[PDB]
RNA sequence: GUCCCACCCAUACCCCGCCCUCAGGGUAGAAACGAUGCCCUGAGGAGUAGGCGGCCGUGGAGGUCAGUGACGAAGCCUAGG
RNA sequence: AGACUAAUCGAACCAUCUAGUAGCUGGUUACCGCCGAAGUUUCCCUCAGGAUAGCAGUGUCGACCUUCAGUUUUAUGAGGU
RNA sequence: CCGGGACCGAGGACCGCGCUCUGCAAGGAUGCUGGCGUAAUGGUCACCAGCGACCCGUCUUGAAACACGGACCAAGGAGUCAAGGUUUUGCGCGAGUGUUUGGGUGUAAAACCCGCACGCGUAAUGAAAGUGAACGUAGGUGAGAGCUUCGGCGCAUCAUCGA
RNA sequence: AGAGACCGAUAGCGCACAAGUAGAGUGAUCGAAAGAUGAAAAGCACUUUGAAAAGAGGGUUAAAUAGCACGUGAAAUUGUUGAAAGGGAAGCGCUUGUGACCAGACUUGCGCCCGGCGGAUCAUCCGGUGUUCUCACCGGUGCACUCCGCCGGGCUCAGGCCA
């Protein structure tokens, strides 16, 4: 919607608000990012510390796909079960069974430890897992096993 | 000649809502009364924060709640001028009454399930016109993304804007001693 | 009928504030526009030069928009409309749009006579 | 509930069907709407009790709204006609709106209104001839 | 030719409002305020005994 | 050259009227209100480059005034209001 | 003789790439209201130009926090005109 | 304590402070009287008179300039559009969020409906192999709006010492 | 072939017309201007002055203030008629005076008392209907010191302009 625009209410005020002595010509200071290094050094330094250099070694033709494992933490882990069911062992109705809980198909692969764990027995199948992780989930009863 | 430093200076603080929600418009009208003819504080802070922008309404969580409900505060009733949200890390949600501006669709269900009441802002004044027996909260202001790129500089650590990240993205000189110095 | 009693009306001024330079070139209307040159002669005030229009001309809120009978006119475009002043006829007056048929017009005029407001443009 | 009184006066504020807006005020073509100002207190057509009065062939007819009948818009108005004199139609419209609660703020203009609708019933006298001041020496050749 | 023509909006917000627009479809003030002529109906949200 | 009386006038100072801007108050067991309204009180007003707010006009599109018109629409002329 | 090659020659004429680039001249369209500057610091094959800090406007939030100040007083230090 | 003159009359039931207290000069003008009811008062336009008044736009420390453009009139004539960022305003849903590449359907370039994947977000850090977030009621101390059984509990945010 | 929140004769393609035409260049090539009488030509017979072009009468038409220089016909510039000013520029600002021309407002309204004319129907009660459940409408009953309209006479209050 151009009706509502700082450009009609300039109509009748010679230099369209860009000054008398300055006044906006082409392109003074060069085209993209030129001066880096000669008269924009003091803006890329300020902010964008480290434009220039080189950091680290190559890698010809990297696969992303070898690098997928989306990780999970403990504390979200008994949200992964039906809220319907969930309630039940919370409860404390149960008192004989056990969840068997499947991270692959939920679209996890390795198992974080972050927060607490209530005292009910579970089984968690995951292909990785870390070392505090393992811990939380044995004392409260449970194992994990690996799965590949 | 008079010989000011300062003339015609405006406020500083919005005086109206700036949406044109027509509901939003009536309980500012309720509120309006209730501070004029009323000698409780609680009235004129809830008044002002009606006018308050999105990002200064920053959402409360039952988890935040759940926190502010202990040390004999276990009885009175939580007001939020924002949205409430519910936590997926609580698994057990203690029995409360709140009065919000709006619920989200789980955070009203697990309220009421284990035994709660949910109210809202024009009842609230019904009940207690003077506030008594209430505590009021705010959410996070400064958790924001927008917030950590804020004054940044040398020996600041803020965050840069970076169309991506890893090693060929900045880093490099001005970034370790080894290449030239650092920040 | 007569209007309400009110305050004497005050104008302030009664010119109409001509625009600089309009009167030796033919190219430029009358309708005043501000100077913005940077050492033009008006825009700073010169003694002895044309004003320039300011806040502080303003008429009174009381009197502003009612002409010297005291009524404010108001438009009207046929006889369903003039039954509108029904119950202002001591505040504001009618004026027929210039548009409106010969014979409309005395339908109008006839009507309003019944209810006491007062017509402008009338004598036709 | 999610509609009131004060609702439907938010939603038509800025602009309705009834509306008359022109430079010097703002007026409306309302039935339920005596002064024929736009306003919270006079716009029939939102609030739950109104008045309207319109002139009959003789007299003045009234009209008034039943609020248990708003969902029913084909028997919402309790209407009446006054034929007999200019007096006893002024007791009956002022008792109508100011002694059992209905909009007693409303008093002084319905009775103003009818006072109006039946003066313009009379007889016109015929106005004086016009005179001339500065045409009359042209006139007198 | 390649300015933007249409536009996009949530799915959400058509539903809020297709759903705020009937319910104002059954109230008599809002409709006598569009200048509908609705003085002679009975009821104003008009049902027919499927004669049609 | 020095000293002493009276008098003359700036958009400056004092008192009064009116306009706008800014600040602080009053108004629902509503006989009530363009609540964006109305009523009461005090102070202030120079400005290029530049910033923001409010309003007026032109060509088209949706809705609405059950709008004006061959008994004369639009346009044009007019030291007539 | 840098002479002549269709009134054109220290490199002819016609169409296209082409709306060739310009730190340099010229222009940049209605009204009212409120606030209101800078020619100075550091770096640049930089000196008719840019980036950086300052001066300026707008949007706000925290309290109405009793905090503040181009000022005087009292006690006590520094200086080499 | 008594004279003389000029300019002004804002407000519109009662309420107040007071006094010389059957009343009043005390929170803002009323009383009596005359001529005329039309060109008389008032308004527009042309001309004479007293005083004031250098040509506009622009660059510039400085323009009425012996600085540049402009003989006159009518129509045309200059911050736009797309992709990608950023902060601020309004709105929907909210640990999630996004129907429209595509399919179903239709009064047919409109409207309405459906889901598998995927994008951004929910976890960081190293060049890399790799590893991967609770001693405590999610901590201690000083200020903090609001609430309070008056003892105290203390949101947002700021500073500081730790995990 | 079907369409548009597109342009409306200096716009939209260079071309709404005998336009890639007229015209320019040895040549490759460059390349315009120009739409509208009326519903229907009914496109002015006949007479008279003139060498002729044309004029004056008289005709057609709703209109010739539409006559093949044709719908509407603005500004720069020009002619005639009317009004006014001028001793080496003119224009313009503030404030009176003279002359010309002109818009408003006022020309009655309300109330009381006496007299006269004309009408059905004021308080009250009964039946029916509606409604805000105590306030009204309709039918009937009144039947002249009541109620309503008009005319004539008398009186109070207010109402235009300058002092
Ligand atoms: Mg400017
Ligand atoms: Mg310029
Ligand atoms: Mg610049
Ligand atoms: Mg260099
Ligand atoms: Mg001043
Ligand atoms: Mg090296
Ligand atoms: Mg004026
Ligand atoms: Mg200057
Ligand atoms: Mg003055
Ligand atoms: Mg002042
Ligand atoms: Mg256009
Ligand atoms: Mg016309
Ligand atoms: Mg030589
Ligand atoms: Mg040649
Ligand atoms: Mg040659
Ligand atoms: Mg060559
Ligand atoms: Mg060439
Ligand atoms: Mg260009
Ligand atoms: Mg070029
Ligand atoms: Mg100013
Ligand atoms: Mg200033
Ligand atoms: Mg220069
Ligand atoms: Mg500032
Ligand atoms: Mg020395
Ligand atoms: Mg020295
Ligand atoms: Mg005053
Ligand atoms: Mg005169
Ligand atoms: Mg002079
Ligand atoms: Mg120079
Ligand atoms: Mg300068
Ligand atoms: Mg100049
Ligand atoms: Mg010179
Ligand atoms: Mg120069
Ligand atoms: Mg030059
Ligand atoms: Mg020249
Ligand atoms: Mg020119
Ligand atoms: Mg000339
Ligand atoms: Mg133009
Ligand atoms: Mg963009
Ligand atoms: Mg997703
Ligand atoms: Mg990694
Ligand atoms: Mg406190
Ligand atoms: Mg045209
Ligand atoms: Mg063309
Ligand atoms: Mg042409
Ligand atoms: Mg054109
Ligand atoms: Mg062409
Ligand atoms: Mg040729
Ligand atoms: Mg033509
Ligand atoms: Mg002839
Ligand atoms: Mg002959
Ligand atoms: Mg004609
Ligand atoms: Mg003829
Ligand atoms: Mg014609
Ligand atoms: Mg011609
Ligand atoms: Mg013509
Ligand atoms: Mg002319
Ligand atoms: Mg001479
Ligand atoms: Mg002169
Ligand atoms: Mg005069
Ligand atoms: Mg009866």
């Amino acid at each position: 919607p151009t009706r509502f625009s700082k450009t009609r209410k300039h109509r009748g005020h010679v230099s369209a608000g860009k000054g008398r002595v300055g006044k906006h010509r082409k392109h003074p200071g060069g085209r993209g990012m030129a001066g880096g290094q000669h008269h924009h050094r003091t803006n890329l330094d300020k902010y964008h510390p480290g434009y220039f250099g080189k950091v680290g070694m190559r890698h010809f033709h990297l696969l992303r796909n070898h690098y997928w494992r989306p990780s999970i933490n403990i504390d979200k882990l008994w949200s992964l079960v039906p809220s319907d069911v969930r309630e039940q062992y919370l409860s404390g109705q149960k008192k004989d069974t056990a969840p068997v809980i499947d991270l692959l198909s939920h679209g996890y692969a390795k198992l974080l430890g972050k927060g607490r764990l209530p005292e009910i027995p579970v089984v968690v199948r995951a292909r990785y897992v870390s070392a505090e992780a393992e811990r939380k989930v044995k004392e409260a009863g449970g194992v994990v096993e690996l799965v590949a | 000649g008079i010989d000011l430093r300062w003339k015609h200076v405006r406020s500083s603080h919005r005086k109206a809502p700036k949406s044109d929600n027509v509901y939003l418009k009536l309980l500012v009208k309720l509120y309006r009364f209730l501070a004029r003819r009323t000698e409780a504080p609680f009235n004129k802070v809830v008044l002002r924060r009606l006018f308050m922008s999105r990002i200064n309404r920053p959402p409360v969580s039952l988890s935040r709640i759940a926190r502010n409900l202990k040390n004999g505060n276990e009885k009175k009733t939580v007001v939020v001028v924002a949205t409430v949200t519910d936590d997926n890390r609580l698994l057990q949600v203690p029995k409360m009454e709140v009065a919000a501006l709006r619920f989200t669709a789980k955070a009203r269900a697990r309220i009421e399930a284990a035994g709660g009441r949910t109210l809202t802002l024009d009842q609230l004044a019904l009940e207690k016109p003077t506030g008594a027996n209430t505590l009021l909260l705010r959410g996070p202001k400064n958790a924001r993304e927008a917030v950590k790129h804020f004054g940044f500089g040398p020996h600041k650590h803020k965050k840069p804007y970076v169309r991506s990240k890893g090693r060929k993205f900045e880093r490099a000189r001005g970034r370790r001693r080894s290449r030239g110095f650092k920040v | 009928v007569a209007a309400k009693k009110h305050v004497p009306i005050v104008k302030k001024r009664t010119k109409r504030f001509m625009r600089h330079q309009s009167d030796r070139f033919k190219c430029l209307d009358s309708a005043w526009r501000k100077p913005k040159g940077i050492d033009n002669r008006v825009r700073r005030r010169f003694k002895g030069n044309l004003a320039m229009p300011s806040i502080g001309y303003g008429s009174n809120k009381k009197t502003k928009h009612m002409m010297p009978s005291g009524h404010k006119a108001f438009l009207v475009h046929n006889v369903k409309d003039v039954e509108l002043l029904l119950m202002h006829n001591r505040t504001y007056a009618a004026e027929i749009a210039h548009n409106v048929s010969s014979r409309k017009r005395i339908d109008i005029i006839t009507r309003a006579k019944q209810l006491g407001v007062k017509v402008t443009n009338a004598k036709a | 509930s999610n509609v009131s009184a004060d609702l439907i006066w938010e939603v038509s504020r800025n602009y309705n069907s009834f509306l008359v807006k022109q430079r010097t005020g703002t007026f409306s073509r309302d039935a339920l709407n005596l002064t024929n100002q736009h306003s919270r207190k006079h716009a029939g057509f939102v609030n739950d009790k109104a008045l309207g009065i319109v002139p009959a062939e003789k007299g003045v007819k009234v009209i008034a709204k039943k609020v248990k009948a708003a969902n029913k818009p084909a028997s919402s108005l309790y209407t009446v006609t006054y034929k007999s004199t200019a007096r006893k139609a002024y007791k009956a419209i002022a008792s109508q709106a100011a002694k059992h609660g209905y909009r007693a703020d409303l008093r002084q203009a319905a009775v103003a209104r009818a006072s109006a609708i039946l003066r313009s019933q009379r007889p016109v006298k015929p106005e004086p001839p016009k005179k001339l001041r500065g045409a009359a020496a042209r006139r007198a050749a | 030719i390649w300015r933007k023509w249409h536009v996009k909006i949530n799915q959400g917000q058509k539903r809020f409002a297709t759903a705020s627009a009937l319910a104002a479809s059954a109230v008599a003030p809002l409709l006598m305020a569009r200048g509908h002529q609705v003085s002679t109906v009975p009821e104003v949200p008009l049902v027919v005994d499927s004669a049609a």
